[PDB]
This record gives structure tokens, C-alpha cells and sequence, in this order.
């Protein structure tokens, strides 16, 4: 099970970091995920820090191992959102998500 | 751009050397030296080909070398009935046939 | 007697077009591949644009490119250029030449037979 | 590319429910590509159902392999899910999300999702 | 792609093609660095790196041993003959010290380097280095204290890998005495292969064609062995240079032309067939079957094999029936009933005794052939068939014609002796 | 086996030998599932996996660029243009995406599915998993977080066996244009030639024949290939099919028939040498060397390249001293002293200056022989010497017959003019 | 090396070869252990260890299964004929029970032992014990309980270095039907065929020659499999006996002398080319193209290939305008426009339409060549032209002549009729 | 074969030293040659100064790789040490020495060594 913090609180222009702990994440890719309020969930990190197109440069990923840490700098109100990062299982077999991480920006 | 002195001059008789000076897309690049003569107001004819050969017809009388970035025509016995442009040309790896700026010999 | 023969010259308007035509006699036409070349008044000389034997391949020099087209006909025996959009820069006599390539050392084209050309004025 | 999804909004409960997710622009069929279905309750964490590849094999999620079942419809550019015994615990929004992986096809990301429809039970 | 169908000798024309025919070699040496393994030793019994150190040390002891009318015979000997020697006049050069060292110095620092040799021949030298740079860097390393059969086998089967193409090259040259058949893939990489025609002095287009057929290229290309020069072994390929390229050429094919004329037989062959190529300015016939292949509308041919023939020769074609040319062919009492695949439409041959049909995958049988020559098109049938014999024709889409005229077996009397002859004139024998 | 030696012609014929002969080909194509190699990436630098896998997706890369009278030349040429026309015009077929795509759906099933091409042509197909089996099962396994260098290195060295196949399918269809000479053990293992003759549509009793000669099977059968379509790469195998079977066949060899007859020589050769075969009720004539090879009392000649030829032309062998037949020889001033070694005896031809002798290991010389053609069983000696030459003899046992008759060259009178002819009939030369 | 150009005939030769000449076969028969793998089971599937063993298996069950005028095509015939009937003979003694134990005994405790067949003929034989060995001490030692995905992999991947020899001998016996082309290095190593030229009975200097030239004594010899005896490989290697050495060689070559004595041409070529060496007591000719090959100063060629022809025959080399030998020769109206490159000079003809030079790298067109023959030598230029096409010059530092004498088409009226003719004598044609 | 040196003899502090050493007999350039230098003060034990190799690859000493330069000239058979600032504790005998090693290149003994040079500071 992939554990994330249940929330985090933010102000303006902060760096947010949100760690995904996971028992794989030795052996598998951690995804990212980021869904805005009632919006389709969009994906950050499409490796354990690779970055899709159009996704801001700001966004990027610390860590490789036991944990991986998602951080977001000049945190801002049009980042506040629900984080989720997500992995295989040992197997490939399946796909297992986070509990989410959200992100309050005050 | 192949480049050549612009102009030279020597006494009937005399020896008078013509340097296409050279670039290595087009003359260092294995690209062999050509030479054409020109009479004002003619076709050109053509003196030299590869980098020293000569075909039938030429007063047999001229020569050239490559260097392996440079060539040279030499003309020898020069008359006045050669007193013309000379133009060599080679082949530029990216700008295709490339003539010289074209030395004038003068009697 | 091969002799290259041009026809196709004289005045052109800027931003005008003409078509040269380097009609070839003497010699197996098929076989040689052709240039144009050019020679701004007592300038020196300019080559313009090749095609190959069978008009498999082209090339040009970027004053022709996408301006001009050299193309042939291998029936009859004539040698074309259209000459879209001339410059006042192209002023020239215009040359074709038979083309030769004796690839032992590099395929250095050498031009053996030249037309005598006409005066593309603009 | 787009996804779009038609309901049902509404299943009874105890009923089967099925939802399609059509998809254009791609097909399922080239190598790399898979669609799944992820479940979310309202105001909670996403739930993978089940995933179809380009050889149509079908992995179900452990906790929900007995009643979930989904697959492709052969003639047709689209996916149904299918799974029994609707409770009102399964009321929840259900997006279709497309992985398309070309490397080493481990771990699978999902790079488009659907609208998602909202099903209620 | 065309053809002609010429009834008036049982004869096809195939025309249109276009031409890639080699004028010259384009010399690349490479300087493959084995490092000096001949003193290197492994105190440590049998052992993976003492296998591999041990072939290695063995195959550059080896290597250091080896060193250097019917038209179709006489070309072939001449296309293998003139391709050898100007090789071998060029490893006659590059094997001076001078030389030697002049190539080592440009690839001190850059794993090409363009020169001049002594002899004024350029050539553009490579460096295949990576033998000597596991061999330094990698391998000493981890070997200590001259023990070889060390834990980390990844070292060893790795050595295994970076060896093989070192390896492959002394085979090769052992097995040819130095002078390789073709340029396999261990002497010059299909990387090496583009970076090669990339830097040799030719136009794009022709870049772009040998880009496009880079196994003709490799094909018609060859190695040689320079020799070992200080536990570096020097060998040099030659790449062919087309400086004649998409001119007009054409595949001259027949079949026995045949009539009863008297009841006994007289028969015709055509013997000029083969490639025939507009050479900038003179036609060139390729008669050594080793000479011409075709990639797409494309014949590969080699000019030093070429018997240059006049052009008049053609008429052979147009009118073998009254040209002055004295066109090469047999005659005589040999009915000969066969096929020949021209690649627009078979060519049939049937004569007495031989029942002969064509026919398609779906229709059985089209018809029953007549006694004499046929030209059966790839558009007429999918198989011939001669006695019980199945061929199955060519489905290449193209241009045909037929040129009429009442074959020259049966529009002449034969001459009554001698009635047979090999390879003569038709002026000769009708 | 037994063997007439005809005094007519010094010349041999040996009867008694029976058929195989390639009447037909069968088409096996596989499709070798090399896997979605083009796009699989080590993030991990120099690798044993890493080196595997990257000459994997280079051998990829480089197969999607690789794409497809004297008798004797002649049936050489008709025999290779017919086998790769008849190859060709099933890869025509089987390349089209309506096939490929039907060849590959019936394979999902069963590694074996006999298939009908939309054109009409039965097809075996068979799929090769095993490294796309290996790919995605086993290697994706080990492959973690696109980290190539694991401490597994079983995983790496068993890679590097998997890959063989594809591998060297890739050299042999570069090497060879994508059409090969032989079906190599990696176009297609032992055990697939016996489930593709075992699944041929053909008696069981050649079916047990194939299964043993099935090295006759592999070097007539050659490969081509197809393409890559969808990272999966598609060859065809044509198996030989042996319709006539058991046929009489002989050898007909000869040596020159000369005699001082004007103090002067005169010689003859028959020109008609090599193999004969009844063919369905017809004789046929492989001229061309490459045809025919005897494994035992077989002979495997290929139908595509022989000539028929009309069943009175067997009156060679029984009355070329009276047959209307044209029997073609060559005759001349010019007598040569060899051995031809006839399976059940050397024929021996012995002219001025050259001593000629037959011995034994136990006995030494056991005669010298005469001038003059001379026929030496395997019975008469072991060894026969032509001046200091030693040619030892065949050892088979059979039956061998002498026919008497005085020797043309010495029965006849010799064409004054022209006295030198090569292949001609008997009629014109004597 | 000195060659003398014969103006009279357009012809060249060069004299002053040595000789190396195969008179005779020296046998080594290998013994390669396999050991008993027929019924070694692995109960551990898929495993490094156990696709060795099955292809081990494999093998060893695969090779089982397998077992064994134009002077030009009849010496490649006879020759090759002559080899394998050499050596089958030998393979009919040695594969006896009462042999194969009698040469296994001898080499129990020594892996050479000499002996002498049943048939008296004698042979080298040698173990190759190497597999079995490691199969039945080091391999053994680590298959506990039947298991064989042992941790170990030393063991596996040096199995897959053992058994290397043994599966490429299995190959190239299958693809070459148990007689191999030439003794591959896995056949017999260069220790191996070291050694066998150091038992073989022949003088220390021939000795000395042979691990000079081991490249010959490798490509002239080859292989034979006698069978598996009790899981035991038997194979003969034979190598050359070469009795006939360092006598007199020269090599003849030609091209066509045309000349327009009529405006219309005539021509000859002569028909003798090629090699010819000293025999002991007689001039023997050597037309086979395959058979004759050089290094250094020598050639090397088969004796069985070599036509023993009469002393005379070097008449026409002094004065085939004079001589009463019938100098064969073909003759017609047939210019053909060539260069031959003999060692020490390019015979260049030159013709109609046809323009030829001369060149050097430092100096361009040294001359235009006249009409007619020319004897370019190798000092006169380092280029040839002929029209566009260029031919290199060999380099080769020698003594040349020129025999002076109007060219034979210059000075003898070409016959009227037939005025073509293929391989005569020149009484028959001028 | 033998290692001949000349001085100078005597350096002052704040001055670069140099010396040269030549040889004869073998090249610097065939394979696993080196020239090396050492030195030893009286009653003192010996320091490594830095080598070069038969490609003129260098290696310097490091506690004395703020101070050494060494290179072969490209004209002879000599090669010349330069150290940038001489100290009273570089008083001492310098040797240049060979090493010759054509097996596996580590472990580089010397064998011959130079007449050996005083340098006084
Ligand atoms: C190996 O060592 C010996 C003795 O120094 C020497 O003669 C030989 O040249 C050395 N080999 C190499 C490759 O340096
Ligand atoms: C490899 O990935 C690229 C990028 O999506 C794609 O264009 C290509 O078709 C892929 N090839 C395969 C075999 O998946
Ligand atoms: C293998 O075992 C069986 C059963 O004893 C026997 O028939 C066969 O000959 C054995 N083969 C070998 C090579 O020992």
C-alpha cells in the first residue's frame, strides 16, 4: 500500500512536498497523478521524475528507493489539488494507488 | 569560396603559376581540381580535369597539382594567344559545382 | 560534332519568367549528365543547376533554388530552364555544359563541351 | 484522442452494472496500449477494476476479480465493463484511463482519462 | 521497367532501367587496436580470461602469418584481377613505416581521421579502439596479481563479447589469405559503412542511394590485410565509388529460336545476352554472370568488368534480320525446348515431342502453346508448362511490346556445312 | 549398380541408379516473434543485457532495410530464375496485411496452422515464440526500473543463447539479399524440416524417404524473406516436393576416343556428358553441374534445370557408330591423357609420350597399359597413374559390361576441313 | 619473377615461378572424444547446462544421421573426383571395427599414435579427448543428483567453450554431406596441422615450407567423416603431399590480336592460357582456374588437375608464327577492347572507338596508346585506360622483355570460311 | 643502457628546479617503458616523484602534485623533471629510473637507475 500523507498546508509561493512511501518503490516506477476539484485527474510524473509536456517545469520528483518525493515550487493557488502517486504491484499484475495527498494552499 | 589571386602577369616565354587557393567542404574534401580557359567573349575551354589531366587538343604546355588543400596551374611557353581567364573548379560538398574567382593572365 | 546551341534569351521584366532551352546535337544525349552556368558580365563564372541522366536526381545553386527548374527531354534532345521570378542579379549569359564524371578518384564533375550561351537580361 | 463514456447513471441495487468507454484516435489493438477502468468514491481514493491489453488479456483486481469482469467488444472501438452485485458502497464516479507504455511494459501509467461517469446505486 | 518481346530472334528487350555502375574504390583503413596482449599471462591455471587472453594472443600470432570469344570468362577474370591490384597498390603504400605511423598519429586523438599517403592516394583512416580500451582500462583492472580465473565473470563474458569482432577479422583473413570475398560485418560495421559513405567525396544523391542500398554497397566492396604493426592490426576496405549512375541500361535475354524449315530442325541462339549500359558516351556490355544485380528498377554493375561495345551493337535488336553488325550467335540441329523468366514475360521454347501449356492459379489451363517460340506475358498466364515441368512466371507489372517478324531460323536458309557452330557471327551460319 | 563401358566412344554409362526429383515446392513460413524490441531502453549504461539487447534492436533496424548448343549455363540460369520466381510469387501473397494478418491470427492458437493464401497457394505456417516468449515473460521480469546491468547474469548469458536464431537469420538474409542458398539450421531447425515434411501433402513412404535424407531436403530447399511487419519478422521456407520418385536414371561420362589413324591423331568427346533421367515418360538431360548429386542409388536432380531430351537419344549409348540421331561431341587434334572415374570403373586415355600403368596397394604395378582408351573396373585395381599421376580408383562393387565396337576416332575418317569443332553433332566431325 | 611479351601473339609470359605440387594425400584421422551424452538427463528444467547437453545431444544424434576441347571443365572435374575417391578409399578401411579399435587402442595412452590400416595404407591418428575430459571429470564432478541449474556458472559458460569444436564440426560435415571444402580451423587446429606436417614423411625444408605456407596446406586439403563409433567422432583429415617442388612454373595470358588487315578486323586470341610447370620429365598443363594459386614466388597447384601436355607445346611461347604444335587458339572478326593484367605488365588492345591512355599518380596522361596490342609494364605507368574505364597496374619490381615479331593477325590472312572459329588449332584458321 | 644526468647541482629556495636525465639504448616509445623519478635525502627513505608512460602519459605524486611537472621532449632521448619551488628538504639525491614491464602494466618495479644526481637547497 502506497502511504501518503492525508493533507498538507501550503501558503503562496512555498515548495510543497509530497512523499509517497512504498514497500515496490525499490523495484517500480512511482506515477504521479493530480486532480483539481471535480476535473479529470491529469498525471505530473509519468516516471519517478520524468515530466509530460505542458506540465510545468516547476514540477519534479527528489527520490529513487524507499521513498519518492513529489515537490512543487512557487506553490500556488492553481496547485491546489489531490495528489496521487501510484505503482505496479511485485507482479506487474495490477496497478495500486495512494491515498491521495491534499493540497491546501492558504 | 574557391579563391584565387586576381590577377597575374608575365613575359612571353616566362613561366606564370595560378593558385586556387582552397577549402576542404571542396578542394581538402578529395573533390579533384578542374581548370577552364576563357577567351573574352568565348565559351570556356576546358584545360585540365581529375587534378592533372589533359585532353587532346591542348598545346601540351600546361600542368597541374594538387595539395592537400590547395592546387596550382602552371603555364609554360605562355603566349599571348593565352593571355585569357582562367578559372579553376572543383565540387563543394554542400554548395555543389563551385568556379573560382578567376585569374587573368596578362602578356 | 556535338555542339550545345541555346536559345531562349534576351529581356526579361523583374519578377518576369523565361524559359531557356539548351537543344543538344551530336552526341548521345541520354547518356551525359547536364549543368547550367551562368556568368554575370565580366564576373566570374556561376554554376546554376544540374540534372542527372534520366532526370532521377536534381540539384541547384540556392540563387536558383526553388526559383529555378532545369529539366530535359530525352526524346528529341533539348535542355530546359524555367526561369520563375528573375532577379535583376541574374543578368547573365547563361551556359549549358555536357557533364562528365570519371569517379576513379572522386566524383568531381568536369564540364567538356560548353554552349555558347545568351544574354538572360533583367 | 478522446475518451468518452455514456452511463448508465443509475443502477439498482444488487443489479449488474456495465458501462462503456469509447475511445478514437488510437486503437486498442497496437502494441503498448491498454484502457482501464478506476473507480473513485466521492471523496476518496482511486480504485483500479481491471485492465485489457493489445493481446486482449485481462487483469482483475484482486479484491474485486469474482464480480468484476471487463473486456473488449470485437467489432467495435469500445470497452465494456461489467461487474455484479451493485451495492451502494460501489456508488462512485468511474473513469476509463489509457496507458500507453512502449517500454519494457512494467509499469503501467495512464495518460488520458475519461470525463468519468457517476454512477449511483 | 519495359520490355520488347523481338519475334524476329526469340529474343526479349528489357529497357528503362536505371544504372549504379562502380567507376572507382574508395579506400577506409582501419587501425582495429588489439593492444599487446604477446606478453600478457595468466599465472592461475585453465580459466575463462586465460581462454579468451589465449585465443586472442593466438589469433594476432596467426594473423602476423598470412599476407596477400567467350566474353563472360575473360570479363570475370579481369572484374577480380584490376579490383585486387588496385587494393593492393594501395596496401603497398599504407604499409610504409611512414605511413603506418602517419595514420596512428591523426587517429591519436580522433577515431577518424582523413590523410594523404605518401603516394597521393587519400584515404580516410578509423580507429577501432575498443578492444584496447577494455583491455587497458577495463580488464587490467580488475586482473590482479596475474590471476585470471577472478569471480566477477562478468569480466570475462564481456571480454568474450569485445574480442568477437577482433576474432571474426583474423577468420576472415586466414580463410582468404588476406583478401576478403566481401565486407563482412566485423570489417567494417553498418555504422561505419554509413560514416564511410558519409565522408567519401561524392554527391548527396548518391549518398542517399547507397544510404538506401548499403548491402550492394558492402557487396561489391571488399577488405585487405595490411598486417600487424606493433599488436595493432591494419587492414584497409575499399568501398565502391558509382560515378556513372542512372544512365540507360538493359538486360538482353533469348531463347532458341527454331523451325522445321526441312523437316530436320535448324536452330538459332542469340549468345550477346546479359547487360548492356550506356557508359557516358559508349554502350558497355557486362557478360560475367557475377557482374549485374538488380535492387529495384536499379542494375548494380562493375566497370572494369565491362567489354565496351559499339553502339551500332544495339541494331542486333532493332534489326538482327538485316543489320551489318556481325551479331554474336549459335546455330544449329539442337532443338532445345525451356524457358527463360525475362522479367516482363517468359520466353518459350517448344518444339517436336513436347507438349506445352500455360495456365493460372484459378483457370486451369489457358491454352495449349503453339510449335515454335512463345512470349508468354505476366499479364497472360501465372505458369508455363514444358513436358510436365511447372514454371511460374514473374507478376512484375510493366510496358510490353512485340516487334514482329518471321524468325531468323525460319526467314534463312541454314548453311549446309558446317551446320553446327559455337558463338559465330550470323553471317557465318544463316 | 551397373555400368556399360561403350569401345564406340570411350565412353561409360552407368544404369541402374534411381530418382529424386524436385517437382514441385512446398512453403513453410514462419513467423519469428522477435517482440517489440524498437523502443525497450537501459537506463543503467554498459550491459551484457544492454549489448544483447541493443544488437537485437540493431539486427531489427538493418532486416527492415534488407529486402529481396551449351547446355549447362543455361539450365543453371533457368533453375535459380525459376525456384526464386516461384519463391517470389508466394512472398507476393503472403506480404499482403490481409495475409500477414490471417497467417499470424491462426498461429495465436497452435505454433502450426495450415492456411490458404487468398491467391489460392497452400501455406504450413509455424510461429517462433521463443524469443518474444523470452522478451516479455522472463527478461521484462528481470528488468527493474529499466536497470540492464542485474547481478543475474544468467538472465544475460541465456539471452545471448535465445537470440542465436534471430540473429543469425538476420546476417543470412543480409548476406544473401534476402534470398538464401540453403535453409540454414536457423531459418529452420531439424525438427521443424520433420514436422514440415511430415505435414507436406505427399506419400508417407517419401515422407520416410525426407526423413532420411533430410540433408538432400535442407540444400535444395532454400529461404526468402518476407519483412518485419509489427515488430514480428516473416520468412518463407520452400521445402523441396519430390513427385517423381524411383525413375530410372544413369550417368553418361566420357574420356577422348583417339587413334594415330594418319600418324596424326584424331580424337572425339562426347559432348552429352552427365545425368539422364525417364521423367513421366520423357527423358530428360541435367546438364549443369549443380543439378544432380547421388546420396546412395539416388540421384536429387531439380526438374527445373533439365533439358528434355527425346528418348531416341539413348541411341548414343547403344549406336553412335550408326544412330540418325545428332549425338554431340567434339573432336579434334588434341589428344589429352586422363582418368575419368566412373563409379564402377576409370576410363583411361593413354596417347604419345605419356606412360599409363594400373596397380594395386599389395602388388604395385600390376600391368601398363596400352595405347589407346582403356577401361579399368574397380575390380581390375586399386590404383591407376597417368605419367607420374596417381588417381586411385572408386571401390564399389557392381556389374560391369565392355560393348565392343573399333572406336569412332578409328572407324571413321576425320572431316579434312574443319578438323577442330566443339559441340557438335557426330554427323559434321567424322 | 620475368616475363617476356610476345608481340607475334599479344601474348604474355611469365616466367620464373617455383613449384609446390600436390602429388599425394597424407591422412590424419582425429578420434574426438564426445563421451556418452546420448543418455545424460538434466531433471531441472530449462536450464545454461542442459541446452548445452541437449544441443550436445543434438549434434552428436544430426551427425549420425549424415554420411558421404575445353580442358578447363574436365581438370576441375577429375581433380575434385580424384580427391574424394583418394580419401573415401581410405575412409573404407579405417571405418572397420577391426580399424576403428586398432586406431582407438593405440591412442588410449597417447594422443598420437602412427599405425598402419588393414589395407596397408598408413595414417597419423590423434585424440581429441578435450570434451570428453571436461564431460566426464569436471562436469561430472558437478551434476549432483541429475541437477543442472547449479550456481556455478563457470562451468556452463566454459561448456559453451569446450563443446565449440565439436558443434562446428557436426556443421560443416551436415552442410557439406560429410566432405568438407577446405579443413576449417575446428576440423584440425594450426597446432594440429603443425604437428601432422611434422610426422608426415616428407624432407625437413618441405617440412620448413609447409609452416610457412600453412595456408595452402589448410585450403588444398580436406575433410572426410568416417562416423560416431560408441559416442566416439571419427573424422580424416587429409592433408597435401607436395613431391613435386621448386620446379620451373610460368604462367601464359593473352588478349585479343586484332588488326584491320581488310578495314574489317580479324583477331586471335590464344586458347592455352594459364599455368603450366615442369613436371619431373614433362610439361604439364593446369587449366583449372580453382586448382593454381600463388604466393611469393611460388604457385600451388593439384597434380590429379593437371593435363600432361607435350614438351613442344612451349613452341608456341618461341614461335607460334613458326611452330608445327597445333597452338590452340580462337580466331574471328570479334574486337574486343581489354586490358590482362599479367604480373609484370598490363597487356593492353586498343580498337576502334575506343580511346586509351596511360597514366601516373604524379603526372596525368603519360600517352595515348596507339591501335592495337600494347605491353604496358609495370614501370612504364601505374594507370590504364580503356575509354572511361580506368585499370591499376600491379607494382611488382621485375625483369620484362619484348620478343619482337608482326602480330600473327598482322601476318596471316584470316581463312575465308569459317572465318569464326572457338578453340582451334591456327593451321585450321589462318 | 644506461641513465646519465648533469645537474646543476645547486638550486636556491624560490627557484625552479630542473634536471635532465638521458638514456640510450631503448626507446621511451615501445610498450611498458617508463622513466620515473625518485629522490632520498640522507639518511631518508625514498619518495616516488612522478612517471611517464609510453603514450607520455603522466602521474604525479600527490602530496607533491602542487609542485612537479615532468614531460618527455619530443626532439631526443632525454627527459627533463621540473619542480616549481625548491625547499630546504629537497636537498637530495634524484634518480631518474626505468621500468619495463610488458605484462599487464600495474605493478610497475623499476630495474635500472640512473648515475644518480645531487641536488643541494
Ligand atoms: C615480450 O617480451 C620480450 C622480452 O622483453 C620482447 O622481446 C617482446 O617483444 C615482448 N612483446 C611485446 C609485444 O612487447
Ligand atoms: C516506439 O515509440 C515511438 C514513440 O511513441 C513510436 O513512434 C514507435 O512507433 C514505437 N515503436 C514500437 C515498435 O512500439
Ligand atoms: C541408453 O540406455 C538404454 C537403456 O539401457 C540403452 O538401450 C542405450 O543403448 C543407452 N545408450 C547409451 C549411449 O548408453
Amino acid at each position: 500500500e502506497l502511504i501518503q500523507l492525508p493533507s498538507v498546508s501550503v501558503s503562496p509561493g512555498q515548495t510543497a512536498r509530497i512523499p509517497c512511501s512504498g514497500d515496490g518503490l525499490p523495484k517500480k516506477y512511482a506515477h504521479w497523478y493530480q486532480q483539481k476539484a471535480g476535473q479529470a485527474p491529469i498525471l505530473l510524473m509519468y516516471k519517478d521524475s520524468e515530466r509530460p509536456s505542458g506540465i510545468p517545469e516547476r514540477f519534479s520528483a527528489f527520490s529513487s528507493g524507499t521513498t519518492v518525493t513529489m515537490t512543487i515550487s512557487g506553490v500556488q493557488e492553481e496547485d491546489e489539488a489531490d495528489y496521487y502517486c501510484q505503482s505496479g504491484d511485485s507482479t506487474d499484475t495490477s496497478v495500486i494507488f495512494g491515498g491521495g495527498t491534499k493540497v491546501t494552499v492558504l | 569560396v574557391v579563391t584565387q589571386p586576381p590577377s597575374v602577369s608575365g613575359a612571353p616565354g616566362q613561366r606564370v603559376t595560378i593558385s586556387c587557393t582552397g577549402s576542404s567542404s571542396n578542394i581538402g574534401a578529395g573533390y579533384d581540381v578542374h581548370w577552364y580557359q576563357q577567351l573574352p567573349g568565348t565559351a570556356p575551354k576546358l584545360l585540365i580535369y581529375d587534378n592533372n589531366n589533359r585532353p587532346s587538343g591542348v598545346p601540351d604546355r600546361f600542368s597541374a597539382s594538387k595539395s592537400g588543400t590547395s592546387a596550382s596551374l602552371a603555364i609554360t611557353g605562355l603566349q599571348a594567344e593565352d593571355e585569357a581567364d582562367y578559372y579553376c573548379q572543383s565540387y563543394d560538398r554542400s554548395l555543389s559545382g563551385v568556379f573560382g574567382t578567376g585569374t587573368k593572365v596578362t602578356v | 560534332e556535338v555542339q550545345l546551341v541555346e536559345s531562349g534569351g534576351g529581356l526579361v521584366k523583374p519578377g518576369g519568367s523565361l524559359r531557356l532551352s539548351c537543344a543538344a546535337s551530336g552526341f548521345t544525349f541520354s547518356s551525359y549528365s547536364m549543368n547550367w552556368v551562368r556568368q554575370a558580365p565580366g564576373k566570374g563564372l556561376e554554376w546554376v543547376s544540374s540534372i542527372s541522366a534520366s532526370s532521377s536526381y536534381s540539384d541547384y545553386a540556392d540563387s536558383a533554388k526553388g526559383r529555378f527548374t532545369i529539366s530535359r527531354d530525352n526524346a528529341k534532345t533539348s535542355l530546359f530552364l524555367q526561369m520563375n521570378s528573375l532577379r535583376a542579379e541574374d543578368t547573365a549569359i547563361y551556359f549549358c555544359a555536357r557533364a562528365r564524371a570519371t569517379g576513379y578518384s572522386s566524383i568531381t564533375p568536369y564540364f567538356d563541351i560548353w554552349g555558347q550561351g545568351t544574354l538572360v537580361t533583367v | 484522442v478522446q475518451l468518452v463514456q455514456s452511463g448508465p447513471a443509475l443502477v439498482k441495487s444488487t443489479q449488474t452494472l456495465t458501462l462503456t468507454c469509447t475511445f478514437s484516435g488510437f486503437a486498442l489493438t497496437t502494441s503498448g496500449m491498454c484502457v482501464s477502468w478506476v473507480r473513485q468514491p466521492p471523496g476518496k481514493a482511486l480504485e483500479w477494476l481491471a485492465r485489457i491489453d493489445w493481446e486482449d488479456n485481462t487483469y482483475y483486481s484482486t479484491s474485486l476479480k469474482t464480480r468484476v469482469t471487463i473486456s473488449k467488444d470485437p467489432s467495435k472501438n469500445q470497452v465494456v465493463l461489467t461487474m455484479t452485485n451493485m451495492d451502494p458502497v460501489d456508488t462512485a464516479t468511474y473513469y476509463c484511463a489509457r496507458s500507453y507504455i512502449t517500454d519494457w511494459k512494467k509499469d503501467w501509467f495512464f495518460d488520458l482519462w475519461g470525463r468519468g461517469t457517476l454512477v449511483t446505486v | 521497367l519495359k520490355e520488347s518481346y523481338l519475334e524476329e530472334s526469340c529474343s526479349t528487350i528489357t529497357e528503362g532501367y536505371l544504372s549504379v555502375l562502380r567507376t572507382g574504390w574508395y579506400t577506409n583503413v582501419f587501425t582495429l587496436e588489439v593492444g599487446d596482449v604477446e606478453n600478457l599471462t595468466c599465472a592461475d591455471g585453465p580459466s575463462l580470461i586465460k581462454t579468451e587472453l589465449d585465443l586472442t594472443k593466438s589469433a594476432l600470432r596467426e594473423l602476423r602469418t598470412v599476407s596477400a570469344f567467350v566474353l563472360g570468362a575473360i570479363a570475370c577474370g579481369v572484374a577480380t584481377a584490376a579490383a585486387v591490384t588496385a587494393g593492393v597498390a594501395i596496401a603497398k603504400c599504407i604499409r610504409l613505416e611512414s605511413e603506418v605511423t602517419a595514420i596512428k598519429n591523426c587517429l591519436k586523438k580522433t577515431n577518424e581521421c582523413v590523410s594523404t599517403l605518401g603516394c597521393g592516394v587519400r584515404v580516410l583512416a578509423t580507429a577501432v579502439r575498443e578492444l584496447k580500451d577494455f583491455v587497458s582500462k577495463n580488464l587490467t583492472r580488475a586482473i590482479n596479481k596475474n590471476k585470471c580465473d577472478i569471480p566477477d565473470l562478468k569480466m570475462a563474458v564481456s571480454f568474450s563479447q569485445f574480442n568477437r569482432r577482433f576474432l571474426n577479422v583474423v577468420r576472415q583473413f586466414s580463410d582468404n589469405a588476406g583478401i576478403t570475398p566481401a565486407i563482412s560485418k566485423d570489417l567494417m560495421t553498418d555504422a561505419e559503412l554509413a560514416r564511410a559513405i558519409s565522408n567519401m567525396p561524392t554527391s548527396a544523391g548518391q549518398i542517399k542511394l547507397m544510404l538506401e542500398n548499403r548491402a550492394m554497397v558492402r557487396r561489391k566492396g571488399f577488405g585487405i590485410l595490411i598486417g600487424v604493426y606493433g599488436s595493432s592490426v591494419i587492414y584497409m576496405v575499399q568501398l565502391p565509388i558509382f560515378g556513372v549512375i542512372d544512365t540507360p541500361c538493359w538486360i538482353v535475354k533469348a531463347a532458341p529460336s527454331c523451325s522445321e524449315k526441312k523437316g530436320n530442325y535448324a536452330c538459332l541462339l542469340r549468345e550477346d545476352q546479359g547487360w548492356y549500359c550506356q557508359n557516358a558516351g559508349s554502350t558497355v556490355y557486362y557478360p560475367c554472370e557475377k557482374d549485374c544485380e538488380t535492387r529495384g528498377d536499379h542494375v548494380f554493375c562493375d566497370t572494369a568488368a565491362g567489354i565496351n561495345v559499339a553502339e551500332q551493337s544495339k541494331e542486333c535488336n532493332i534489326n538482327i534480320s538485316t543489320t551489318n553488325y556481325p551479331c554474336k550467335v549459335s546455330c544449329g540441329r539442337h532443338p532445345i525446348s525451356m524457358v527463360a523468366l525475362s522479367p516482363l514475360g517468359a520466353l518459350v521454347a517448344c518444339y517436336k515431342g513436347v507438349s506445352c501449356s500455360i495456365g493460372s492459379n484459378r483457370v486451369g489451363i489457358i491454352k495449349q502453346l503453339n510449335k515454335g517460340c512463345s512470349y508468354i506475358t505476366n499479364q497472360d498466364a501465372d505458369t508455363v508448362t514444358i513436358d510436365n515441368t511447372v514454371y511460374q512466371l514473374s507478376k512484375v507489372e510493366g510496358e510490353q511490346h512485340v516487334i514482329k517478324g518471321r524468325p531468323v531460323s525460319s526467314s534463312f536458309d541454314p548453311v549446309k556445312f558446317p551446320q553446327d557452330q559455337f558463338n559465330v557471327a550470323l553471317d557465318q551460319c544463316f
